[PDB]
């Protein structure tokens, strides 16, 4: 509540909206990073004829916007907590805590963590084969000790479409 | 379109492109031996078509085999399904139709063709 | 090798590892014990002393 | 011929007639570098036909 | 700006900018500092006070 | 002044100091070709006047 | 090797396959200009080092 009192802001509350929930893990935010695609759909790249333009629209065929889309790091030390943040566990705490309480149709919010080398069993049945995206804590049968890696992603905090359609009347003629 | 093959060793964050590219080199090697003494613009196995509503304006095909000049392969009792019913509305004259089985063309940035987003330019699809 | 392949899905790439064989050219006067061998062309020496290539020789063909 | 240069400036919209006529103006600087290319007109470095053709009658060229 | 310049497919035409250069004529006896000089001609005002061109002069030549 | 050959990218921004750069770069290669038998600041080809206009003080230049 | 030239008209897509090869064709050019007199590998047009840092035997270059 004081930090939702302040209007337009900020980046900083989501160091403490993480060591409220789970102590032992710390945040770091990266303001922009390179995303990627929207496809764009004329490919607008045809040299024309009768009428083209330049000012602003220069590309290739898939664009790059950056603004807005920040990076998140979490790193815990507890083996109770990295269990917490696979999804099923925390990762339905903070789900919901962005999207409708100190977000919403603001930003997009790209989460990352670092862990020592992963608790992941294999190919086992329905529902809960995958660690995100990667796949590994199966295959070292050789040495004792440590090895630091970046764990896995999460998915963005996002809500889109386009609904379908065209439309049928106007606004008013003043 | 360059084909990659990755290695696999000692615990590897098991991504995408590593089945994919996987699918893809062993299509290849299925053309390169089917070259060794032939032809290769290939065609049509079997094609069969439904004859009754030519009376009016609709037909559809019933079961088609083809295997496309990039190697590509339709077996549609197996991993295809039948396509929708052709449109003869817009026919003035008869001896016009050339009826010919499309299939769009695979890009390496695009994928496939999620509904709910419209383009002037169609891809293979999750179904 | 490390390089940075799309996804043949709509997304964004990230680097895998692939691999590469570890050709190499040798003479067929050295030792090719080690290796396993397919002859690809022949080099003649001309008049004025430069090298040259004889039109002569044929590897073996999958293909003319 | 009028072989125009074209100007880009801040507002320079995209045609195809930029960049035919820039590619012709290279073209003509190749000529204006030849004093002695100029003293005797336009060369032949290299022709070499197939005779193996003309029991048909035919003629096909190799090298032009 | 405005010249109509056809492109070379077969189609309409249009109007792109094209480049010209600010060419003037000066009187070499003036202050000719921020420019770049190639000597034209020469003229000698004939005994009846109007203006003839010397049939001695060369110019720095290209082409005889 | 110096001259960039510039990096033909995809997927970023085009600039027309890209357009520019590239062809001051192919009058300069040509130049360097131009001096390798031939030593001097070259000149004029063909310059062509107008005289009718000499009873006045005024000058046409028709041809350069 | 080969060298492949690109067409201009009223479809197109912009692609750096294009500048690039219309780029590598000018050379060609420019080189068929120096074999109509000249033949030659080329060779340096000044090459001026730096006496300074040689008692302590690492060398430097100033133009090339």
């Amino acid at each position: 509540l004081p930090l939702m009192l302040l209007p337009g802001r900020t980046a900083e509350g989501l160091t403490s909206l993480v060591t409220l929930l789970a102590p032992g893990t710390q945040a770091r935010v990266w303001h922009h990073d390179r995303r990627r695609i929207p496809l764009k759909t004329p490919l607008t790249m045809r040299v024309h004829h009768p009428v083209s333009l330049k000012s602003r629209p220069v590309m290739g065929d898939h664009a790059t916007d950056v603004n807005g889309q920040v990076l998140l790091q979490l790193s815990t030390q507890t083996g109770s907590e990295v269990q917490g943040w696979l999804p099923g566990g925390h990762l339905y705490s903070d789900l919901l805590a962005l999207l409708h309480v100190y977000l919403g149709s603001r930003l997009d919010v790209r989460l990352q963590l670092c862990v020592e080398r992963s608790l992941l069993p294999d190919a086992r049945l329905s529902c809960r084969p995958a660690a995100g995206s990667p796949q590994l804590g199966r295959t070292a049968v050789m040495r004792t000790q440590a090895k630091i890696a970046t764990s896995a992603a999460r998915v963005m905090t996002i809500s889109l479409g386009r609904y379908q359609r065209v439309q049928e009347h106007y606004q008013r003629k003043e | 379109m360059k084909i990659y093959r990755p290695l696999w060793e000692d615990g590897a964050f098991l991504m995408p492109q590593q089945f994919q590219q996987q699918a893809a080199w062993d299509v290849h090697l299925a053309d390169s031996v089917a070259r060794m003494g032939l032809a290769h613009p290939w065609g049509v196995v079997a094609a069969e078509f439904d004859d009754s509503l030519l009376p009016l304006s609709r037909l559809n095909a019933t079961r088609l085999i083809v295997r496309f000049p990039d190697g590509t392969l339709i077996d549609t009792e197996r991993a295809d399904n039948l396509p929708p019913v052709c449109d003869l509305s817009t026919v003035s004259d008869r001896s016009l139709v050339d009826i010919v089985l499309a299939l769009p063309l695979l890009n390496a940035n695009g994928g496939n063709l999620d509904n709910g987003s419209e383009s002037e330019r169609p891809r293979r699809w999750k179904s | 090798e490390r390089v940075n392949v799309q996804e043949l899905a709509g997304h964004e790439q990230s680097e895998v590892a692939v691999l590469r064989h570890n050709l190499t050219l040798r003479m067929a006067h050295q030792e090719n014990a080690a290796w396993l061998t397919c002859p690809v062309t022949r080099l003649v020496r001309d008049a004025q002393g430069q090298w040259c290539r004889d039109p002569r020789f044929i590897p073996p063909l999958l293909t003319l």
